[PDB]
């Protein structure tokens, strides 16, 4: 485990939990909340 | 209906319990996808190979033929790679299992029981109760020897000594 | 349409045009495999870029010896 | 005991607030305490199984913290020395104890929990945290069984918090649990090698 | 080869395992795929409209 | 069978396209002749 | 001085696409003429 | 009628003639390979592999033949410089003739498939229209490609049944085709480790075989079938073009930056070996090691091979050529005859001076001589300027160690200026100019030409991929839009854009 490899794994984790999880979670919440009336 | 062996897991839908040794143990569920007859064929053949291998390890450690050189069983494998006896052994195994392929095809077609080559030359099992008891004993011994042969090989790999030799002086490391 | 021996041999291999799996099928596991492939490409790109230094992996002409 | 005053609809933590809709006071240890809305997007079977597993693992971990600092098996204290806590892990990895433990526990988890996870998430009768492991027929009475369930859950929470506390205690001072509680002042600390 | 007479209608999901669920996820027991797309997917639209001619024009 | 292929289509090129193509090819030759020669 | 075999490049690259365009135009014009 | 740019769309719904035109294209490509190999064999000079290798002569497909085993010729020579008494069939000529014969056979097959287009295999049993089950065809082709990749990496590269691939040392002195054992660790992802080729091909062949089994077995989801338009073959064209220009970018990068798959004895050195002073550092290290053994400068510099000194030269840099400076590298600075040796420049006081090397950016660079500290002690004026540090004033003398001029000391100003101009370019060499009438402007290696062609091809195929993805996803509005668009384009008419059921 080199420092560069540890930094790469930490970058993957930070990218997930900072960009992908929050954006996807907010998208899911607002899509479930603000729906479209298809009547 | 939960499994008899595993109380927290459901019994697999393909393991009704008619087969020998069918206690319901299948956590990963290979019987849910692949054919149970082919799996029992593979299990029985693995076990028979392993039982013969365990008996061979014991005998080879206790007695080697005088026209063969004296050595451990595991490193004899390369000696018979070079000499040609192992090629003969796998040649005859391949010759038997060429017809084994046909037997497996008949097993797929459902005209043969799993692991049933009808090989009873001495007539030991003819009564149905004794036949079922022998099936259970055979599968239990097959599983035990499948574990035991890997145990022997890995113990020789880590300790550089054979089975009864290690039981002689139990060196721990 | 003329019928040939090779055509009749290969006919079952081209006989299911338009046959689909209903619903989403295997899309989630496909996305999982695509994610793994993306991670693998990222790893090898950063190795070739020397942004990811691994033990015993010297990205250099001198590693040929 | 499952009474309605220690768990359920009656007692309600952070009073003056509303209970979550999914947290309907049916599971064990429901005191109405779910801030941050974790019970809305997460399956309660998965969360309950995770809580039970973490609690049991932390119980074993904390008992190891207490016992290793007091008594050591013959043979390990010569190979490892006076190491414990965060030093026993790195020496045991190179020794062979940690790799064997990882392999055996991972094999046990693979052949026990994963199919249990799948079945209890797909709708089997197996409750989360239930492996049916009842030797000596302990807790055969249902009221006693509920008492044991609630006690196990609360002691698992306590064990998780205590394990975190002891880990941080060694990460700061550099002493084991009983050594940390008998050496209360923060001075004269040794080296805490991670 | 996976067994015949396998479908996700008789197989109880409560009895699922690692291999069975991995088989379901990899498109196994797909005997419900008798449906076809029934869309041309090469049909270029040809519904041209004729504009009416005005007096100016 | 060997006969009328239903996918046979005629090919057109009006005079405007012919003149555009001639202009394009001749201008490209004018541009790249100096570089091919040297 | 000026490299040889570039005359071949310039002249063939000028002629061949011009040939292609002229053939296309004449073919199209004759098809139109026989359409009448 | 069809426009000139749509003439090939007649085989879009004709599978037999699609196969016919693919066969014709394959025959053309194979014939180009054969004819190019024959021409390169006609213009190749195998006499001196050290100072006139294949990349100095503009050989393009010869490096790719020599990369994975084909190194001998029916003429009795090898590209490694050795003599082969029994060449065997798979020489360069054998490969070229095999490609010509393959081109002819594929041409005949294309003729047959163009004439016999209405095969019953190409018609859907359910509908009767000519159709291709593209997902299962992809499964079959992926399985075939996995088998081919696994076989190549398991028998050809490893030498189990095959020649192996070209493996050289770190500095391109002793390179040959060797069997290559695969490396299954993280070192297989070292791009300069040739074991990665074998391990990659074995693992990727296994994975492709499994994926082909999966794609034959399992039908696509309806959502992916409708979304990607899997009933249309233009989505296959679009995704194939995308993958192809992805691969072209990958090969462009591995050619320009160098890897184990682009050795310097076949494609020439890279520009970053000149930028970093790679061969210069190696030569200095060897000379220092020889000086530490008690040798003098002449014996230390005479031990340097001519190949290693030839690599340390800016005329072999692929980043020194020109776009329209066509021809081989020998058409530029000339055909290399001999290494003249390492020049060491000394002033009237005996202090050593090094001519600053020309960077790859500069068409022209001023000739300046620095000392060991980095201070300009001598130089050459621009063309006719009044000078302060000129060669005539400082009295610079040059002494050569090693090479053809070993031991000679030149003290006259014109010769010292000439050799300083030559030392600006790196190692001083002797070039032959009357054989090809070399003009004297540097030209690029096959590495640089490959990089240029494939970078431009990848960039253009990006545009092609965009065009075909657009024509796939917008097939219904190919000839224009209808009157059903006017209601959708009203702002706020529908809640969801383009959905008629979400009307407010
Ligand atoms: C999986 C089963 C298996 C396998 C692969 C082998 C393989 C081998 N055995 Mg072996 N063996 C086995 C079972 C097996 N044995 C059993 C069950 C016994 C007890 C009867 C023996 C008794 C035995 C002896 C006494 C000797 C070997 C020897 C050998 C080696 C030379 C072949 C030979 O002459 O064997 C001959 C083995 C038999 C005829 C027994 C076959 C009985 C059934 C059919 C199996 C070879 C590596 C020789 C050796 O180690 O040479 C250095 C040797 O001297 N074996
Ligand atoms: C002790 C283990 C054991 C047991 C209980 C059985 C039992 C059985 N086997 Mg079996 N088998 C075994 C080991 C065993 N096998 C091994 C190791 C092999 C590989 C050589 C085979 C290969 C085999 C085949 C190919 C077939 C069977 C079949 C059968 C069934 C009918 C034959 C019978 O009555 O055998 C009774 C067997 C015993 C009582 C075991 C005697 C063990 C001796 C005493 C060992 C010798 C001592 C040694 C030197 C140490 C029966 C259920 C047949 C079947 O499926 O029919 C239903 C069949 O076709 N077996
Ligand atoms: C999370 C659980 C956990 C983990 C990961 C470990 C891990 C470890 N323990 Mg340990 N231990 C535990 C729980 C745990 N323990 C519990 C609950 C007890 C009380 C019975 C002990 C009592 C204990 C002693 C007395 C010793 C260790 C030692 C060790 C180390 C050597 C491995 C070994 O022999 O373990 C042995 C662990 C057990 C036998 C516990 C098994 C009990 C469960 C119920 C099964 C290793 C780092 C040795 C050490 O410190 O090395 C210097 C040592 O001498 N453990
Ligand atoms: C002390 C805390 C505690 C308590 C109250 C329980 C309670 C329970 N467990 Mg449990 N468990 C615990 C710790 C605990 N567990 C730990 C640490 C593990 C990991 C090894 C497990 C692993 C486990 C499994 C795998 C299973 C249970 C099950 C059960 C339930 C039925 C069994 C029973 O009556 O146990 C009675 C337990 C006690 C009276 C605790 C005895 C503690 C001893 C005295 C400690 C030994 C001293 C030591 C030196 C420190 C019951 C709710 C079963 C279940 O879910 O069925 C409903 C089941 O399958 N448990
Ligand atoms: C119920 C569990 C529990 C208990 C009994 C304690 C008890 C204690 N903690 Mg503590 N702690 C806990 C959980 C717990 N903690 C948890 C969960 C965390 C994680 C956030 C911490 C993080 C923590 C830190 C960071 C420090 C303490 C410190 C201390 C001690 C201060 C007195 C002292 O040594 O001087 C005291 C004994 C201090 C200490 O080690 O002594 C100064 C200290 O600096 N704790
Ligand atoms: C990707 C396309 C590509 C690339 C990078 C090169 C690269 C090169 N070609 Mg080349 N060539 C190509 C396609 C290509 N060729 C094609 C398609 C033809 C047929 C028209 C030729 C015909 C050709 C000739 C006739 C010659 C080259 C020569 C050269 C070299 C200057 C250089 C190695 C020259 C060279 O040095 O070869 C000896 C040379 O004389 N090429
Ligand atoms: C795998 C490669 C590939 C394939 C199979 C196709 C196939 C097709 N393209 Mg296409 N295209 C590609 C790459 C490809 N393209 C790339 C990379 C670009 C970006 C430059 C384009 C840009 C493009 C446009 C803009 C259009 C097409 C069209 C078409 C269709 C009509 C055929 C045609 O234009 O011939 C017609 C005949 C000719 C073009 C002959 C003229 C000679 C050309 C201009 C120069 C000669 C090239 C030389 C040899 C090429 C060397 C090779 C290494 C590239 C056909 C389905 C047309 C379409 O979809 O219509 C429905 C259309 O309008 N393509
Ligand atoms: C996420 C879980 C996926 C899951 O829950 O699948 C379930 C979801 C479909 O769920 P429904 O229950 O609506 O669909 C019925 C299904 O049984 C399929 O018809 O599948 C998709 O939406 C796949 C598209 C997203 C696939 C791309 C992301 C996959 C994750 C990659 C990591
Ligand atoms: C490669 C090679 C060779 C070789 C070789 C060979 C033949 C190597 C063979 C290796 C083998 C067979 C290893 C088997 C291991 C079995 C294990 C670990 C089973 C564990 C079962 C457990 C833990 C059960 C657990 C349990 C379960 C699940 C159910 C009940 C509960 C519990 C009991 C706990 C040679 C010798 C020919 C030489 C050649 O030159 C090189
Ligand atoms: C990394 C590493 C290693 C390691 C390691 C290890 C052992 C890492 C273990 C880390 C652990 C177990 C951390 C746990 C922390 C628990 C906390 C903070 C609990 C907080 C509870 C709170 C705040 C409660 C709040 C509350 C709530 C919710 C509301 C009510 C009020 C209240 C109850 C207060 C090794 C051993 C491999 C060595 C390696 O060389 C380095
Ligand atoms: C100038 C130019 C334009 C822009 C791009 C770029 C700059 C790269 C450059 C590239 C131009 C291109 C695409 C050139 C293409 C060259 C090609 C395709 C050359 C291929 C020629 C094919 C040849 C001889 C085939 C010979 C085969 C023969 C006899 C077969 C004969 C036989 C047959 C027919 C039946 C069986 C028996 C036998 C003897 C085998």
């Amino acid at each position: 485990m080199t420092p560069s490899l540890s930094a790469f794994i930490n970058s993957l984790l930070l990218g997930l939990f900072v960009v992908v999880i929050p954006i996807g979670a907010a998208l899911f919440l607002v899509s479930q909340s603000d729906r479209v009336t298809r009547t | 209906d939960f499994s008899a062996a595993v109380p927290f897991l459901k019994r697999p839908s393909n393991l009704d319990g008619t087969l020998a040794g069918d206690v319901g143990f299948d956590p990963l569920g290979f019987s849910d996808v692949f054919d149970l007859r082919v799996l029992r064929e593979a299990e029985l053949k693995h076990g028979r190979f392993a039982m013969l291998a365990v008996l061979g390890f014991l005998v080879q450690e206790v007695y080697t033929f005088p026209f063969f050189p004296k050595m451990a069983p595991v490193d004899a494998h390369d000696y018979f790679v070079t000499q040609g006896g192992g090629s003969q052994i796998i040649f005859w195994i391949s010759f038997v299992e060429i017809f084994g392929v046909v037997a497996l095809f008949e097993l797929i077609q459902g005209k043969r029981d799993a692991g049933d080559f009808a090989f009873d030359p001495l007539g030991l099992g003819k009564d149905e109760a004794t036949l079922a008891r022998y099936k259970v004993a055979e599968i239990k011994h097959a599983r035990l020897a499948m574990i035991a042969i890997g145990g022997f090989i890995h113990q020789f790999w880590v300790t550089k000594q054979t089975v009864l030799e290690q039981l002689g002086n139990f060196q721990s490391l | 349409a003329l019928r040939t021996r090779l055509g009749e041999l290969l006919r079952p291999l081209n006989s299911e045009y338009g046959k689909v799996a209903p619903g989403w099928g295997t899309t989630p596991i496909m996305g999982f495999v695509m994610l793994l492939f993306f991670l693998f490409l990222l790893i090898i790109l950063q190795i070739y870029n020397s942004s990811l230094i691994i033990e015993n992996v010297d990205v250099d002409w001198a590693s040929l010896g | 005991y499952k009474d309605g005053i220690i768990q359920g609809l009656g007692v309600e933590a952070i009073p003056g607030a509303g209970r979550p809709a999914n947290l309907d006071g049916t599971l064990v240890g429901d005191v109405g305490f779910d801030p941050l809305g974790f019970s809305n997007w997460l399956d309660l079977r998965w969360a309950r199984e995770a809580e039970i597993k973490h609690g049991r693992v932390a119980m074993l971990a904390a008992t190891g913290m207490i016992v290793q600092d007091a008594y050591k098996f013959p043979g390990f204290e010569g190979e490892f020395g006076g190491a414990a806590m965060m030093k026993l892990h790195n020496l045991a990895v190179e020794q062979g104890a940690m790799q064997q433990l990882l392999l055996w526990l991972g094999l046990l988890e693979i052949i026990s929990g994963v199919p249990a996870i799948i079945q209890t998430l797909n709708g089997s009768e197996r409750q989360p945290g239930d492996f049916g492991f009842d030797p000596l027929n302990c807790g055969a009475n249902p009221d006693t069984l509920a008492r044991r369930q609630l006690t196990e859950l609360k002691n698992g929470r306590l064990a998780m918090i205590a394990v975190g506390g002891m880990v941080h205690h060694y990460l700061l001072v550099g002493r084991g649990p009983i050594e940390f509680i008998t050496n209360i002042p923060n001075f004269k600390n040794p080296l805490p090698p991670f | 080869k996976p067994r015949a007479d396998l479908d996700r209608a008789m197989m109880d999901p409560a009895r699922d395992t690692v291999v069975s669920s991995l088989y379901k996820s990899l498109g196994g027991a797909l005997d419900k795929t008798a449906v076809y797309d029934e869309e041309d997917q090469l049909l270029i639209l040809s519904d041209m409209e004729t504009f009416p001619e005005t007096e100016l024009g | 069978m060997s006969g009328p292929n239903p996918n046979k289509q005629p090919v057109e090129l009006n005079r405007t396209s012919l003149f555009w193509g001639l202009l394009l090819i001749f201008v490209l030759a004018v541009l790249f002749s100096s570089y091919f020669f040297n | 001085n000026v490299s040889v075999a570039a005359y071949l490049a310039v002249l063939l690259g000028t002629f061949i696409p011009v040939v292609f365009l002229l053939t296309l135009y004449i073919q199209s014009e004759s098809r139109k003429a026989a359409e009448t | 009628g069809l426009p000139w740019y749509r003439v090939h769309t007649v085989v879009l719904n004709d599978p037999g003639r699609l196969i016919a035109v693919h066969l014709m294209h394959t025959a053309l490509v194979a014939g180009w390979a054969g004819s190019m190999a024959l021409y390169e064999l006609a213009v190749f000079d195998p006499s001196d592999p050290v100072l006139n290798p294949m990349w100095r002569q503009g050989m393009f497909v010869m490096p790719f033949m020599a990369r994975i085993g084909v190194t001998d010729s029916w003429g009795g020579w090898s590209v490694t410089g050795e003599s082969v008494a029994n060449p065997g069939f798979w020489s360069f000529e054998g490969v070229a003739l095999a490609h010509i014969g393959l081109s002819g056979l594929l041409f005949l097959a294309a003729v047959w498939h163009w004439v016999y287009w209405d095969l019953e295999l190409f018609r859907d049993p359910r509908t009767g229209n000519p159709a291709l089950d593209l997902p299962k065809i992809f499964g079959i082709h992926l399985l075939l490609s996995g088998v081919l990749c696994f076989g190549f990496g398991a028998f050809h590269v490893t030498g189990a049944w095959g020649p192996g691939i070209w493996v050289s040392d770190a500095y391109g002195i002793t390179g040959k085709v060797q069997p290559v054992a695969p490396a299954w660790g993280a070192e297989g992802f070292n791009p300069f480790n040739p074991s990665g080729v074998a391990s990659h091909h074995i693992a990727a062949g296994i994975l492709g075989f499994l994926a082909g089994i999966f794609h034959i077995a399992v039908r696509p989801p309806q959502r992916l079938y409708r979304a990607l338009r899997m009933g249309n073959i233009e989505t296959v064209l679009s995704s194939s073009i995308a993958a192809v220009f992805w691969s072209a970018f990958i090969t462009t990068g591995t050619m320009w930056y160098g890897s184990a798959t682009t050795p310097i004895e076949l494609f020439g050195p890279t520009r970053y070996q000149w930028d970093s002073g790679y061969f210069q550092q190696e030569i200095e290290r060897r000379v220092e090691n020889s000086l530490n053994e008690g040798l003098n400068l002449s014996e230390a510099w005479s031990r340097i091979p001519d190949k290693l000194a030839f690599y340390d030269y800016i005329g072999n840099n692929p980043a020194k050529g020109g776009l329209f400076r066509a021809g081989p590298m020998n058409k530029g600075d000339g055909i290399a005859e001999a290494w003249l040796g390492h020049p060491i420049f000394q002033d009237k006081e005996g202090k050593e001076l090094t001519v600053r090397r020309m960077p790859a950016f500069f068409e022209t660079f001023p000739v300046i001589l620095v000392d060991k500290d980095g201070i300009i002690r001598a130089d050459i004026p621009f063309r006719r300027a009044e000078s302060k540090y000129s060669i005539e004033q400082v009295g610079v003398t040059v002494s050569f160690y090693g090479g053809k001029l070993n031991g000679q000391v030149f003290k006259d100003a014109p010769t010292v200026k000439k050799y300083a101009r030559k030392a600006q370019l790196g190692e001083v060499l002797e070039f032959d100019r009357t054989t090809l009438e070399s003009d004297g402007v540097f030209r690029s290696s096959p590495r640089g030409w490959y990089t240029f062609g494939h970078a431009n091809f990848a960039l253009l195929f990006f545009l092609g991929h965009l065009w075909h993805g657009s024509r796939t996803l917008f097939r219904d509005v190919f000839s224009g839009i209808g009157a059903e668009v006017t209601e959708q384009v009203e702002f706020g008419a529908f809640q969801k854009l383009g959905d008629r059921s979400t009307k407010k």
